[PDB]
């Protein structure tokens, strides 16, 4: 099993701020990592797949990067709707392991 | 020995690779001349993205110039400079086709 | 500018690293999805610069690679698969 | 014009012997070299082209090697009908040019 280590655990930011979230994989997973947005009592929404490719209908201020063991999700200019918990998932090896998640909070 | 899985993946994953390209393909209009060599070595996007919805494509292009012999059969030839398209960077972009 | 001589030499019939889809080399097994979907093999490439000649392999061997075999939903496993590569190539006449 | 320097001018050999003729091009011509056999009262007969590829109907005791500037014709075992003059010809650039030829004679 691959261990996904996500940081930070939680963070507080203001509207308009740039936000950066990281995942490390315990061993090489190539580019095959997804990022999900999960709001309380709802379905997780797929934001990015293959490391840096936006799912359709996701705003451009979302972006991803990385290949191998180290990945990053950046939100360039934060919006009130973007306050949520964000999860990374790897899909190189079965089972598809997740990161602990990061809670993006209002200041 | 045996090529480890991680290496097979990385070496095949999309990137610019030396590819042998036929000149008549890159210049299908030219009718009188015959080219020697008939084919040239060009860096071009190749490999797999590992996703049916993604395809490999060039994001950075350039030009290179090569001396190609241009022959009018049974008459003569000259060595002419000819420019060919190259691919400097390749990325896996989503297709244009409707989602299956 | 690349000199004609080097152009010719570099594009002349020879074994060149080539990226081959696995489904070409194994079209009988549609049950599995392969990953990666394509592998790097030495195969004959180039031109002979003679209308009546063609580049063809004259020495072959098998190479073995770890590939992930993916049953759509049930599961996946990395096993060994062997592929044909070309060790020496030659311009030989067509018929 | 590309100059082809053939050598030697003349050989004496016995039936069964191994014969080795060389041809040098003044400039690089890749593999685009032909060898011809020439006998009295006939048109020259193409033995080898593309450096090393035997023409159809030519005995296998004839071989050719080399690429670029230095070439070789070999006859592994000379037969009576092989005594003749042999020539190289480059066909990379027009005009196609010939060697001065090697005359292969019977030893007396």
């Amino acid at each position: 099993d691959i261990q996904m280590t996500q940081s930070p655990s939680s963070l507080s930011a203001s509207v308009g701020d740039r936000v950066t979230i990281t995942c490390r994989a315990s061993q090489w997973i190539g580019p095959e990592l997804k990022w999900y947005q999960q709001k309380p009592g709802k379905a997780p929404k797929l934001l990015i797949y293959h490391g840096s490719i936006l799912q359709s209908g996701v705003p451009s201020r979302f972006s991803g990067s990385g290949s191998g063991t180290d990945f990053t999700l950046t939100i360039s200019s934060l919006q009130p709707e973007d306050f949520a918990t964000y999860y990374c998932q790897q899909y190189m090896y079965y089972p598809h392991t997740f990161g602990q998640g990061t809670k993006v909070e209002i200041k | 020995e045996v090529v480890k899985f991680m290496d097979v993946y990385q070496r095949s994953y999309c990137h610019p690779i030396e590819t042998l390209v036929d000149i008549f393909q890159e210049y299908p209009d030219e009718i009188e001349y015959i080219f020697k060599p008939s084919c040239v070595p060009l860096m071009r996007c190749g490999g797999c993205c590992n996703d049916e919805g993604l395809e490999c494509v060039p994001t950075e292009e350039s030009n290179i110039t090569m001396q190609i012999m241009r022959i009018k059969p049974h008459q003569g030839q000259h060595i002419g400079e000819m420019s060919f398209l190259q691919h400097n960077k390749c990325e896996c972009r989503p297709k244009k086709d409707r989602h299956h």
